[PDB]
């Protein structure tokens, strides 16, 4: 419809492209050194990751935030 | 062997002991929860193959080798449309990770032999 109000528009979100290839440094050598921390519980294995931040530090599900 | 492949991905879509795609299939590697991989090369990868070959330099990651990244997404259980014959549209994949349980088979047999050579 027209109406007054400007239009609300939805979350455009943005699109990822190998993000994790990002964050497993390889080098020459049989090192897979990681940048991002791994998650502190025990509810799943070892495969997410946590957020990175320039401040803090966030999960992906379990929502324990890392201050400094 | 390709009719080897063929059979533990359709045993893999039979008994849903399978892990596509990429994130997930990495999580399930360094969740020690892993049986059997694949890998595609020979194609436009200019960090995937790296990435990838560092990813599977770690616990005895089998690989099966495969020219392109079409005929993969057929025995998987990728684009299971329109089954008149000839497939619609199917889209690449590079790598899945199987685990399957009722390995009571030759083809496992087979294939395991092949790669304990």
């Amino acid at each position: 419809k027209s109406y007054t109000t400007p239009k609300k528009n939805k979350h455009k979100r943005k699109k990822v492209k190998l993000a994790v290839l990002k964050y497993y440094k390889v080098d020459e050598n049989g090192k897979i050194s990681r940048l991002r921390r791994e998650c502190p519980s025990d509810e799943c294995g070892a495969g997410v990751f946590m957020a990175s931040h320039f401040d803090r530090h966030y999960c992906g599900k379990c929502c324990l935030t890392y201050c400094f | 062997v390709n009719t080897a492949l063929q059979e533990v991905l359709k045993t893999a879509l039979i008994h849903d002991g399978l892990a596509r795609g990429i994130r997930e299939a990495a999580k399930a590697l360094d969740k020690r929860q892993a049986h059997l991989c694949v890998l595609a090369s020979n194609c436009d990868e200019p960090m995937y193959v790296k990435l990838v070959e560092a990813l599977c330099a770690e616990h005895q990651i089998n690989l099966i080798k495969v020219d392109d990244n079409k005929k993969l997404g057929e025995w998987v259980g990728l684009c299971k449309i329109d089954r008149e014959g000839k497939p619609r549209k199917v889209v690449g994949c590079s790598c899945v990770v199987v685990k399957d349980y009722g390995k009571e088979s030759q083809a496992k047999d087979v294939i395991e032999e092949y790669f304990k050579c």
